[PDB]
DNA sequence: TCATATTATTACGCCAGACAGGG
DNA sequence: CCCTGTCTGGCGTCCTCTCACCTATGA
RNA sequence: UUGAUUUGGUGAGAGG
């Protein structure tokens, strides 16, 4: 079964493996992380509600009055999106806020407040998304780009090479909250361990350990494990477990139980301590040179003397232990220090701290923090206590919670958002455990590593910034409250919420300005990855790594869209099946597989799951069960591509498509395209223009309606149902009844958007698809967008390319086209520029619009009105006059009437005017009123004579249970209907119910249109200040011409060289010339050798069409062509589409071959394509040879080119690249201010930059005289050049050079200074 | 607002602003001959104001300069005749944007073009590095009499035909050309008019022509060489080559002094560039200049004759392809059947299939090689005879035009081993080429060797930039400034040799470098050069024909001129045949031609004898 | 409108060049 | 006193095109 | 004596 614009056009689909999950809504980052943003979500996560519930109540300083909060609510948008695009206004709604003021009495933590307040407050606005993802911040539409920043929580990374400039690896360990302050661990070459916060000076780390009130011996305690040393009857000995003893050499006599275990010299193996185990080895006496190294845990302090023995951490010597014996402290613990796994970090650390309790530590962290201004004991405290462990000024989140403790293993994965005493233990003894060797670093591109920020993140930490820059005006407006003469805006502003979310969407490195010139590259502006951004990393530094792509990407971020330039890989662009999970990584589905079967239920993965689990591959071949056909597939097992078992693996990719983007997935035979070529290729399919006559690519891969629909740029029918098709206006649909609701009788209206300016200035235009009294269902398209074909996406137009040298016409990647191309508009394209004209009060007065131009005579009164600015539509060009805006006393009078730029032409489309209240001309700012005026109310009454003439007939048909009498019910015509009473009989109220209907159209129609007038009868709508605010609307129509670019798909891009006569072009034997010849030379270099098979499959899809075009054109009853049809439809291997072509009721195969004969479409999917002898077998099926290539004679010469060449459609797309928006030519002009040298530039008429390595090429040359007037007479010097214009327009090509000015500007800097440049004698 | 890259230094005194300067995109147009461009009559109107305002004002037309701007604005029908008595005999300077050598600011002459694009011959884009892409182009004009001289005099297009940096031609003949010529002069087994004889090469072209032989067919011709082995007197001798029809119609086009074995061979890339350079050396600049415009015409010509497509049946998949690929996967099998056995170490066994995959890799391009070049296998006149074969891809990769071995061995053989990101290479290769279709594990193993290069390139640039920076600024003050200095210390260029065979041989190292002491023949004390002689060719040809070991020539490091470098301790001109001229900036030439090249290069037991001696 | 005058983030990679520390 | 980590400064590609956005305060 | 403001500076994106 299909809908009913998918019978069409149905387009021939290979694909051999069945799709079990079906694309995305492909804008549903923006829109569910903006729906997050405003939501009413109690639980208060997250959203608006997280921000209130973080900030409220505020209470003050014991001030007794404490501000709550309860609800809030946004208002409806005072401006829709159309009008607040045409007007500049943000497209915003105004957030209600209920604020519930209480105000205590004196002692009242548990008494009741004595009086209340509360009202629904306003705080500033904030701007709404628009349904296709986008915002209108000033008058123009912008997009914030999702960010890609590392996680909050701890990383663990190594640094391993470059430092210490000897090999010696350092291990660091960054502490990463989401917001707050930065705590690293690090070690040093000399093995001890440093803390630093904030990236400030170095302290040794153990100052923080006795910063959170931990003494020396409760530190060696944590980091330490204890040997017991006894004094016994000799030479005080030893408790030995036998694992302390792996791979160290045995420096004495090991011998227990009057046995000698291992004498001196070997080292001890393992099987020496399996010999110590079996044999119980506990006690072992040691000779006093044992004891001579170590260091000892605890203090010890002699008893009867009274005085300290030793210090904790203290290496031990022969008289030390002479003190300690002879005392009586029978057990000596000493610190276990292995040179090769239990280092002795933590005690040397020790042994550099120049500290030694509490106090003395936080006052060397709080000169570390804020230098200068004394460590005082309550300063310092509070510095400490609120730098990690209060909920206000540290905080990791959910995500960095679970970061936290899954780094560290921890079981749990949520917890309180500060830190504690435990967590910096932990990340201390994980950094030395990775020191030791135990465990291993992290990488920062691993993707499970590695966070997305979307819209309603960042906006939310926007206004999170704003409502405590309000609560600190709330307390400050508080102690300072006088109670009760404020109300609940005395004491909060509207101001800082409003300022700082508008200093987000305006001016922030994320929220651009929208790639706006084709339904692709919005849809893949709004899905954009992008590293860059606040607490991001920037173009210009970093890097190699993180610009490159890591085995996590595959199914979360494309390997192949990615910008060439400045930033590649900054800019990744998100797949297509990927979503996002809850904390903000990357999830992207696959299949799980229990057994052989390969279950058709989806589970989401992220990269710190993908890599536990075996995962598949996308195409290996399964049959009828899901069982694997071989007994060995290849998988990947944690980012290894390697060949696994038939049985062991748990998930395998959902679909072949879901490794790249909806750039590089509209692209078919990618996977015989070349990586760089299909780089190059996405990036310029993004750039092409919306050309006038949509068609339709013959080779797709069928992801042209996914990305046609999901970009808000067709109309998609909201209700389905048939259609009353007014139309020159706007779309009427009458909607089915099971889809309609019961009350509102309703039939849908879309409004349709014609010709209008793109951000690219390229045209917008929706154009209706279908006809009238035509059944559409829901879901499907309507109106055809820019670059859509009956709800498919065409981007550029498929034509007849021959592959050959052509007379080196082609030469390099040129591209010779013929005569047929430009006759038939096939690119000619469509551009639309807004000029303003303002005629703002500068000095002297204020200027004037008036058609009284001086100077100028009648060359300036004529596309104009009998007095003044452009009238409505002819072909103005360059040096026209437009708005007519000069003043008086500015013979002194003066010209800045706002003109046509110099090389445009066009067709004033629209001329708007909200200017300063008193435009009018003569009479026609209230001549218009009128018009307007009387519009409103004829809809208005149409609309509901529309609905009563639906009304009246409804009527009359529910009239037959309460009065079915036809001659009985036909009485008043315009006055009333129904004069009988129903009652009951089997409830038709529907009488009575419909009554109240027209009663109260007609009542609110009256409201309606009251208010229509109102809004009428107004000067008109902007801001204050700017006066005179004409906005023209020229549209140039530009063709195509030699110096434009074309480019396919595929990476082939190309400057179309010379536009040939038909006559001259490569005919076949047909007839038919080639349209568009390329070059092969290309093809062996550039690997893009899907160019190629795109170029024979377009020709057998043309010569599909072809023969339908001859069956229905030599016209055939329609047995004939469904049996074609089917054989088309039908065609070689197992494939998903075949078709149930009987069931078109013999009128849809003829609507299907009447939208077939200009060629058959073939959907070629991404990396389950079509393969060769498909394509062989489809060109037999059309009369086409098999070899892809015809015999072509010469249009010049008439005679055969030798050894036959390569004729196909290509679909080549014209790239918003034209010539004449780059060439530029300038003699002389005007110059800047401060230098004078030319201004730059073609908007302003400047020259070219003739820069350092073009003087060093003259250099390099012998010329001195080209390069001395290059730089002084064409260039600086003011007096050379009006004297060279004059010699020139003399007739005497000499210069009289001079000195540069800008070196002279060089002196007055130079001297401007301290120092005293001069220029010596003659 | 003195310090950095956009201080008064910098920004606004070694580098300006230009009036009289223009842009745009550029195009081929190929009917041009080398020392001329198009360039658009909208350009050509706005840089030439004032000269069309002095030629307004010299014949009469107007009176004040007012009238001549108001007809220029208005683009009246006698203002177009003005501009082609302006542009004449006017030189402009063409400059593309990253101008890193001296050859991208070239000079030529104008012809003006209905159209908004430079059209610009297309041999001169080798020396640009301008394909035609989207490129775009800066003009400038000379103003004055003596700018309009050094546009002519040095810079022109026709002076530069050799690269400053060696001495290799800089107009060789591109990629069209060279396929149009490979085609052009080869030869079949049989074709249209097999072995029949020709008096001459014009009825070669007009058997050609009207349908009686074939472009290559194997014939005996009469050709006329004339070789000049007098003194500056040519000598014709007239005989008949066994060639083919080819040949001939390119000898139409050679000039008198060349042999015909220079057009004998089949002519890929590297010997039409030996085409030209030899015709340089003989016939000098201009026989050389108009014989470069008529290769390029005659080479695409004969492209637009040949009809030289790609298809996709022309990258032939080899037969023995499946069954290497299982023996290499047996072969793998056996190795981890030891690996779970543990009889071999994780590196050895690493080792192993990176060696058994590389011999795979070789045994699949030797089968694909050997099933492109030899694979047409037609009969003459019975039994059947092979040859080399026709097939496009082949001859786009035999001639040099644009293809390796390695790129047409990614289209049919197997694309080799991919190394990941972490520089170490993958143990499964990528044994699907293009033909075939990648799956998407090993396309995206692909995408990792490719954003790691497009990452190399895009950060590579800077570095090659700022290396070409403090080279002409370390550079910058050295100026041939005398003739002589007067010395006799100089280098002991020998052959440079690392152990295996001789790597660069001394007719590479002192060719055209003045000797120090006069070289000693290798019999016995005999003067063979004298002390001060410059290397041509001539020279260099009897320093090999007696195998002289290695010679001391003079270096610059070794001059003796205070502040600058004398005539002869620099050498030849390079570009120029003569040694180099009194003036001419060494530095900044030398400079820009070792940063040049700074984007080509990367940025990230016992002794075994060979020969017998 | 016409004088008043400066604070609560961190996440480059060498590569010279100068400086306090210590055998 | 001669090595030495450590800290501080100083580099980091040319040419071009499009768009938007610009200090608070205040009797 | 017959006319006028971007360069300034930031941010973002693009081409070769
Ligand atoms: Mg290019
Ligand atoms: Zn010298």
């Amino acid at each position: 079964v299909y809908s009913y614009t998918e019978k069409k056009r149905i387009r021939k689909d290979f694909g051999k493996r069945p799709q079990v999950l079906d694309v995305p809504y492909l804008l549903s980052i923006q829109l569910d992380s903006f729906q997050k943003f405003i939501e009413q979500d109690p639980e208060g996560q997250y959203g608006l509600e997280a921000a209130f519930r973080s900030v409220f109540p505020i209470q003050s300083y014991s001030g007794n009055s404490e501000l709550q909060y309860v609800s809030y609510r946004l208002g409806e948008p005072v401006f829709d999106v159309q009008e607040c695009q045409i007007r500049g206004v943000t497209y915003s709604a105004p957030l209600r806020v209920k604020l519930r003021l209480v105000i205590y009495e004196r002692e009242a933590p548990e008494g009741t407040v004595k009086d209340i307040k509360e009202q629904e407050v306003y705080m500033g606005e904030i701007p709404l998304m628009t349904d296709n993802g986008t915002f209108v911040i000033n008058g123009t539409e912008r997009v914030i780009v999702s960010q890609l920043h590392r996680s909050p929580g701890v990383f663990f990374d190594s640094d391993k090479g470059k430092t210490h400039s000897s090999g010696k690896v350092l291990y660091n360990a960054r502490i990463i909250p989401y917001r707050g302050s930065w705590l690293d661990f690090e070690f040093d070459p000399k093995d001890n361990l440093f803390v630093r916060i904030d990236r400030r000076r170095k302290l040794p780390a153990t100052i923080i350990l006795r910063a959170l009130n931990y003494t020396t011996e409760q530190i060696l305690d944590l980091f330490f494990e204890k040997v017991i040393f006894e004094i016994r009857d000799n030479k005080l000995q030893m408790e030995l477990v036998p694992e302390r003893l792996r791979g160290e050499t045995a420096s004495f006599d090991i011998e227990a139980n009057g046995k000698v275990y291992v004498e001196k010299g070997r080292r001890i193996t393992a099987r020496h301590i399996r010999q110590l185990e079996k044999d119980d080895v506990k006690l072992i006496e040691v000779p006093v040179e044992y004891i001579a190294g170590k260091v000892v845990a605890k203090d010890y302090i002699d008893e009867s003397t009274g005085e300290l023995i030793c210090a904790a951490n203290m290496e031990l010597s022969l008289d030390l232990l002479a003190k300690l014996s002879q005392s009586g402290h029978k057990r000596i613990e000493t610190l276990f220090t292995n040179d090769l796994d239990h280092g002795p970090y933590i005690s040397e650390t020790l042994r550099v701290d120049p500290t030694n309790d509490r106090l003395s530590a936080l006052v060397e962290i709080y000169r570390m923090m804020r230098p200068g201004e004394p460590p005082t004991r309550e300063a310092a405290e509070s510095l400490f206590e609120n730098l990690f462990f209060s909920e206000d000024r540290y905080d990791l989140s959910a995500v960095g919670r679970m970061k936290f403790n899954r780094s560290l293993l921890r079981e749990e994965i949520e917890g309180s958002g500060i830190l504690s005493k435990d967590d910096i233990i932990d990340v201390m003894k994980k950094l030395i455990d990775i020191r030791n060797g135990k465990g291993e670093v992290d990488d920062i591109d691993h993707l499970g590593n590695r966070r997305i920020r979307s819209v309603g993140e960042m906006a939310e930490n926007q206004f999170r910034v704003g409502l405590v820059r309000v609560e600190r005006a709330v307390k400050e407006r508080l102690s300072l409250g006088d109670l009760d003469t404020l109300m609940p805006q005395d004491m909060i502003n509207a101001k800082p919420i409003s300022a700082a979310v508008k200093e987000f969407f305006g001016s922030s490195q994320l929220s651009q300005f929208m790639d706006q010139n084709n339904p692709l590259s919005e849809i893949t502006h709004k899905r954009r990855i992008s590293a860059l951004g606040p607490g991001g990393l920037t173009r210009e530094r970093a890097g190699f790594e993180v610009r490159d792509v890591h085995p996590t990407h595959y199914g979360r971020v494309c390997p192949i869209e990615t910008p060439e330039g400045p930033n590649i890989g900054l800019i990744n662009s998100l797949s297509v099946y990927a979503q996002t999970n809850e904390y903000g990584f990357l999830e992207t589905p696959y299949r799980k597989v229990t057994d052989g079967v390969v279950t058709d239920e989806i589970h989401y993965l992220s990269a710190i799951e993908e890599g536990n689990y075996v995962i598949a591959q996308a195409n290996s071949n399964l049959d009828e069960e899901g069982h694997f056909v071989e007994d060995l597939v290849t998988c990947r097992s944690k980012g290894e591509s390697s060949l696994f078992s038939r049985d062991q693996v748990d998930y395998m990719d959902v679909s072949t498509q879901q490794v790249v983007s909806v750039g590089a997935s509209l692209i078919p035979f990618l996977e015989h395209d070349d990586a760089n070529r299909a780089l190059m290729g996405a990036n310029m399919q993004r750039q092409a223009v919306p050309t006038l006559r949509a068609d339709k690519p013959l080779v797709g891969t069928g992801m042209e309606r996914a990305v046609a629909v999901d970009s808000g740029v067709t109309a998609v029918a909201k209700r389905g149902g048939v259609v009353q098709y007014v139309d020159a206006s706007r779309i009427v649909i009458k909607v089915n009844e099971d889809e309609m609701y019961p009350g509102e009788a309703g039939i849908d209206i879309y409004n349709l958007t014609k010709y209008t300016r793109s951000n690219q200035n390229t045209c917008i235009n929706q154009m209706p698809c279908v006809s009238l009294g035509e059944p559409v269902e829901r879901g499907d398209v309507l109106a055809d967008g820019p670059s859509t074909d009956l709800g498919e996406l065409a981007l550029g137009q498929n034509m007849r390319v021959a592959f050959m040298p052509w007379n080196g016409y082609n030469f390099e990647d040129s591209i010779l086209v013929s005569e047929r191309v430009v006759q038939e508009d096939r690119f000619t394209t469509i551009h639309i520029q807004e000029l303003a004209c303002v005629s703002r009060d500068t000095k002297l007065g204020p200027e004037e619009i008036t058609a009284d131009i001086p100077n100028v005579g009648e060359a300036a009164l004529s596309k104009l009105d009998e007095s003044g600015i452009v009238y409505i539509g002819a072909e103005v060009t360059g040096g026209d006059i437009l708005v007519g805006k000069v003043t008086p006393k500015g013979s002194d009078v003066k010209d800045s009437s706002l003109r046509v730029p110099n090389g445009v032409s066009g067709t004033v489309i629209d001329v708007q005017v909200f200017t300063r209240d008193g435009v009018e001309k003569d009479k026609r700012a209230l001549e218009i009123e009128e018009m307007q005026l009387k519009q409103a109310k004829k809809d208005l009454s149409e609309e509901l004579q529309i609905l009563e003439a639906g009304l009246f007939s409804r009527i009359r048909a529910v009239l037959v249970a309460g009065g079915v009498e036809a001659e009985k019910l036909d009485k008043l015509p315009r006055d009333r209907w129904l004069e009988l009473g129903l009652t009951d009989e089997e409830k038709q109220n529907q009488l009575e119910q419909l009554a109240e209907q027209y009663d109260e159209l007609k009542h609110e129609f009256e409201k309606k249109l009251e208010a229509k007038r109102r809004k009428i009868t107004q000067g008109d709508d902007l801001a204050p200040g700017v006066l005179k605010i004409v906005k023209v609307y020229l549209a140039v129509k530009r063709r195509i011409q030699p110096g434009d670019k074309m480019a396919g798909r595929h990476g082939n891009k190309g400057v179309i060289s010379k536009i040939n006569p038909i006559e001259d072009m490569p005919y076949d034997e047909n007839g038919t010339p080639v349209d568009i010849v390329l070059n092969p030379l290309g093809v062996p270099s550039r690997m893009n050798i899907g160019q190629i098979l795109e170029t024979h499959l377009g020709m057998a899809a043309k010569g599909i069409g072809d023969k339908i075009n001859a069956m229905l054109k030599q016209q055939q009853e329609v047995a004939k062509l469904r049996e074609f049809i089917q054989r088309a439809y039908d065609l070689g291997a197992d494939v998903r589409q075949k078709v149930d072509l009987s069931t078109f009721s013999d009128e849809e195969v003829m609507r299907l071959a009447e939208n077939l004969r200009k060629g058959m479409p073939i959907a070629t999917p991404v990396f389950d394509g079509a393969k060769e002898a498909e394509i062989k077998e489809l060109l037999k099926l059309g009369d086409l040879p098999t070899s892809g290539q015809i015999r072509l004679y010469d249009g010049r010469t008439g005679e055969q080119f030798e050894r036959p060449v390569t004729v196909g459609y290509m679909y080549m797309l014209k790239l918003n690249h034209l010539v004449d928006d780059k060439m530029h030519a300038r003699s002389t002009g005007s110059y800047s201010l401060v230098t004078q040298q030319p201004l730059g530039g073609k908007a302003q008429f400047g020259g070219q930059r003739f820069g350092e390595m073009e003087v060093w090429a003259l250099e390099a040359y012998g010329a001195a005289y080209t390069l001395q007037e290059m730089l002084t007479v064409k260039s600086d010097d003011v007096n050379g050049r009006t004297k060279m214009y004059k010699n020139i327009v003399d007739g005497n090509h000499q210069m009289e050079p001079g000195m540069p000015e800008s070196f002279n500007v060089l002196l007055k800097e130079i001297r401007s200074l301290g120092i005293n440049i001069e220029l010596e004698d003659e | 607002m003195i310090k950095g890259k956009q201080g008064r230094f910098r920004q606004n005194l070694l580098g300006k602003r230009v009036d009289y300067s223009g842009r745009s995109v550029i195009t081929v147009g190929p009917y041009l001959r080398l020392h001329q461009c198009g360039l658009p009559k909208k350009m050509a109107l706005e840089l030439f104001k004032p000269f069309i305002y002095g030629k307004l004002e010299l014949r009469g037309l107007a009176t004040t300069i007012k009238a001549a701007k108001k007809m220029v604005e208005r683009e009246e029908a006698v203002v177009w005749d003005i501009l082609d008595e302006v542009i004449r005999e006017h030189p402009v300077l063409l400059n593309r944007a990253p101008t890193l050598h001296r050859l991208g600011i070239q000079a030529f002459e104008p012809v003006l073009i209905e159209g908004k694009a430079i059209q610009l011959h297309p041999l001169v884009c080798a020396a640009y590095n301008a394909d035609f892409d989207g490129d775009q182009m800066a003009v400038h004009v000379p103003l004055t009499l003596e700018a309009q001289l050094e546009a002519r005099a040095l810079m022109m297009s026709t002076n530069n035909i050799l690269s400053p940096a060696n001495g290799e031609p800089i107009i060789v003949p591109s990629q069209d050309v060279v396929l149009g010529l490979y085609y052009m002069t080869r030869d079949c087994v049989n074709a249209k008019g097999e072995g029949m004889v020709l008096t001459g090469p014009k009825e070669a072209e007009r058997l050609y022509r009207s349908g009686l032989a074939s472009l290559h067919a194997r014939v005996k011709v009469r050709i006329t060489e004339y070789e000049k082995d007098a003194n500056g007197e040519l000598v014709a001798k007239t005989s008949l080559k066994d060639t083919t029809v080819g040949r001939a119609i390119l000898w139409m086009i050679v000039p008198k002094g060349l042999p015909y074995s220079i057009v004998n061979q089949a002519l890929g890339k590297k010997a039409i560039s030996k085409m030209l350079n030899t015709c340089y050396r003989i016939l000098g600049l201009k026989p050389t200049v108009i014989f470069a415009d008529q290769i390029m015409y005659t080479g695409f010509a004969y492209a637009a004759r040949s009809g030289a497509s790609v298809g996709i049946d022309d990258m032939v998949i080899p037969e023995k392809k499946h069954e290497i690929i299982s023996e290499a996967e047996a072969e793998v099998a056996e190795i981890q059947e030891q690996f779970q056995s543990g009889l071999v170490t994780a590196g050895e066994r690493y080792n192993k299939v990176i060696d058994i995959w590389a011999a795979a890799n070789d045994r699949v391009s030797k089968a694909m090689m050997d099933n492109l070049q030899t694979e047409t296998v037609i009969n003459r006149d019975g039994q059947e005879e092979k040859q080399v074969s026709f097939n496009s891809i082949y001859m786009m990769a035999d001639s040099g035009a644009r293809g390796s071995a390695a790129q047409i061995r990614q289209l049919a053989g197997m694309r080799g081993l991919m190394a990941k990101p972490d520089g170490s290479i993958i143990e499964t290769p990528i044994t699907a080429n293009f033909r075939e279709g990648l799956n998407v594990l090993q396309y995206f193993i692909s995408t990792h060797g490719a954003r790691k290069g497009l990452a190399d390139t895009a950060l590579k640039t800077a570095n090659s930039g700022y290396l070409t920076r403090r080279l002409v600024d370390v550079a910058q003050d050295l100026v041939v400034t005398e003739d002589d200095c007067g010395t006799h210390e100089g280098i002991m260029m020998t052959p440079v040799i690392e152990g295996g065979d001789v790597k660069e041989p001394l007719r590479d190292r002192v060719l055209g470098r003045v000797t120090a002491e006069d070289v000693l023949k290798p019999g016995t004390a005999d003067i063979l050069v004298p002390r001060n002689t410059l290397l041509h060719e001539q020279w260099c040809d009897l320093l090999e024909e007696n195998s002289v070991d290695a010679v001391k020539v003079r270096s610059v490091v070794s001059c003796d001129t205070d502040f600058g470098v004398c005539a002869h301790c620099y050498g030849r001109d390079l570009a120029r045949g003569h040694i180099i001229n009194k003036g001419e900036a060494i530095g900044v030439i030398a400079a820009q031609s070792i940063g040049e090249p700074g984007t080509q290069l990367t940025m990230r037991s016992s002794i075994q004898v060979k020969n017998k001696g």
